[PDB]
C-alpha cells in the first residue's frame, strides 16, 4: 500500500531508541513559517569526513573553510518536503519558550529518495555553529 | 592611524546611508524574506574580508620628516563583499530579479566611501576602487520553490586600495589587549632592543675655547685656552 508501510516503518524503527546506541541523534526541522517541526524517531547519523574547499560565498577568496557533512539514513516520508527547504538542527535544545538556544546547524546539501517509503539525506553543516 | 578605527569607520560609511545590512557573516541566509512597514525585502549579509596586501613603502612624497619618530606610508585592500538572496517563489525568472536596483546600490556605497576623505580617518592620502564584480551565482544550498530550484544570490564586492600615513608613536599596547601581553618573554632567552625614547633638554652645558692669534684648529690641546664653562640654567649647577 505504501500508505501504512511509513507508519510501521516509523513503528518499527522506534525500537531502535529503546536500545541506547551513540549514533542517534534529534533532528529538528523549521518547516511552517515561525515554529518547529521535529521528525517523530531519534534517528541514526553517520560523519562524512570534512574536506578543506574555499569559500561558497566567494570562491576565488582568501577565505577558506572546510565543509562538514552529516549522513541521514532512515528518515521517514511523513516529513512534509517542502521541510528539507528549511534549515535543521542536529541536537537542538528547546527552552521553555518556542525558540531553540543550542545546536548544530545544518542545511539540506543532497536528497537521496530512491527507496519509496523512506528519505535519506546528507546535510551540510552551516559555517557558523552554536555549539 | 591605526587599522581598527578605520575599517570601523569604512563599515560605518558603508551602512551608513547605502546599504541595509541585516547580518554580517560568512553564510547566505536562509532566513524568510524579512517584513518592515508591511513590505518584503530580501535577506542580505556582509561578510568584512582580511586585510591584505599590507605594505609599507616609505618612498612617497606625502610623508613628512617631522623629526621626532619617523613616519610611514601604508598601503592596503579592504575587501567587503555583500551578498542579497532572492527567493523562487516571488521571483520566477532571473529577468525579473532587480540587479539593477543592486548596481544603483553599489556605485552609490562606491561613490560615499570615495568621497568621505575627511570622515573615513583624517590620516587617509589616497582612496582608490578596484574594478567591482557581480555574480548570479545560485545559493550556496538554498532552495525555495517545488523540485528543490536553488534560489538567486546576488554577490558584490568591494575592493578599496587605500593609501594612509602611519606612525611607531600610534602603536600602544592596549590595541592587542587580547591578542598579546605587553612586557612578554624573548623565545630564544635574548635581550629586547628598546627603540629610541624622545628625549628632554633639562639642561645645556657650553664649553668654549679661547683659539690662538692665527686661527682656529680645535684639535690640539696646546693651541686653545679653556675660557668658562656655561651652564645655560643656573640651576644646573651642582645638579648634574
Amino acid at each position: 500500500l505504501y500508505s501504512n508501510l511509513i507508519n510501521v516503518k516509523q513503528k518499527v524503527i522506534s525500537i531502535r531508541e529503546k536500545l541506547g546506541d551513540p549514533r542517534l541523534k534529534s533532528l529538528v526541522f523549521e518547516y511552517p513559517a515561525g515554529q518547529l517541526f521535529r521528525v517523530t524517531p531519534k534517528l541514526k547519523v553517520s560523519m562524512v569526513p570534512k574536506n578543506m574547499i574555499g569559500l561558497p560565498l566567494d570562491s576565488k577568496s582568501n577565505i577558506t573553510i572546510s565543509a562538514d557533512d552529516y549522513y541521514i539514513t532512515d528518515v521517514s516520508r511523513n516529513v512534509p518536503e517542502a521541510a528539507f527547504r528549511t534549515r535543521a538542527w542536529l541536537d537542538p535544545v528547546i527552552n521553555d519558550s518556542g525558540v531553540i538556544v543550542s545546536g548544530i546547524n545544518c542545511r539540506c546539501h543532497v536528497i537521496n529518495d530512491k527507496s519509496g517509503l523512506s528519505y535519506d539525506l546528507i546535510l551540510r553543516k552551516e559555517r557558523e555553529v552554536r555549539v | 592611524m591605526t587599522k581598527p578605527s578605520l575599517i570601523s569607520a569604512k563599515i560605518l560609511q558603508h551602512i551608513n546611508s547605502i546599504v541595509w545590512l541585516q547580518s554580517k557573516g560568512i553564510q547566505e541566509p536562509l532566513k524568510p524574506d524579512v517584513i518592515v512597514n508591511n513590505v518584503a525585502y530580501p535577506p542580505n549579509v556582509i561578510a568584512e574580508k582580511p586585510v591584505t596586501n599590507i605594505e609599507v613603502i616609505t618612498n612617497s612624497s606625502m610623508i613628512e620628516n617631522t623629526g621626532g619618530v619617523r613616519q610611514f606610508l601604508c598601503k592596503a585592500v579592504f575587501e567587503y563583499t555583500i551578498v542579497w538572496v532572492f527567493s523562487r517563489e516571488v521571483y520566477k525568472t532571473y529577468h525579473q530579479i532587480p540587479r539593477s536596483q543592486i548596481q544603483d546600490l553599489l556605485v552609490f556605497c562606491q561613490q560615499f566611501v570615495i568621497s568621505a576623505y575627511q570622515g573615513i580617518d583624517p590620516d587617509i592620502t589616497n582612496i582608490d576602487l578596484k574594478p567591482s564584480q557581480v555574480l548570479v551565482k545560485p545559493t550556496e544550498d538554498v532552495n525555495s520553490d517545488v523540485s528543490n530550484s536553488s534560489s538567486w544570490s546576488v554577490v558584490a564586492d568591494l575592493r578599496f586600495m587605500i593609501e594612509f600615513l602611519t606612525s611607531l608613536d600610534e602603536f600602544l599596547p592596549i590595541d592587542f589587549n587580547k591578542i598579546q601581553p605587553p612586557t612578554w618573554e624573548l623565545l630564544d632567552d635574548l635581550d629586547p632592543i628598546v627603540p629610541e625614547q624622545p628625549f628632554t633638554l633639562n639642561g645645556l652645558i657650553i664649553s668654549l675655547n679661547k683659539s690662538e692669534l692665527p686661527k682656529v684648529r680645535a684639535d690640539e690641546s696646546d693651541t686653545y685656552q679653556l675660557e668658562e664653562i656655561l651652564y645655560i640654567p643656573p640651576t644646573i649647577e651642582d645638579q648634574i
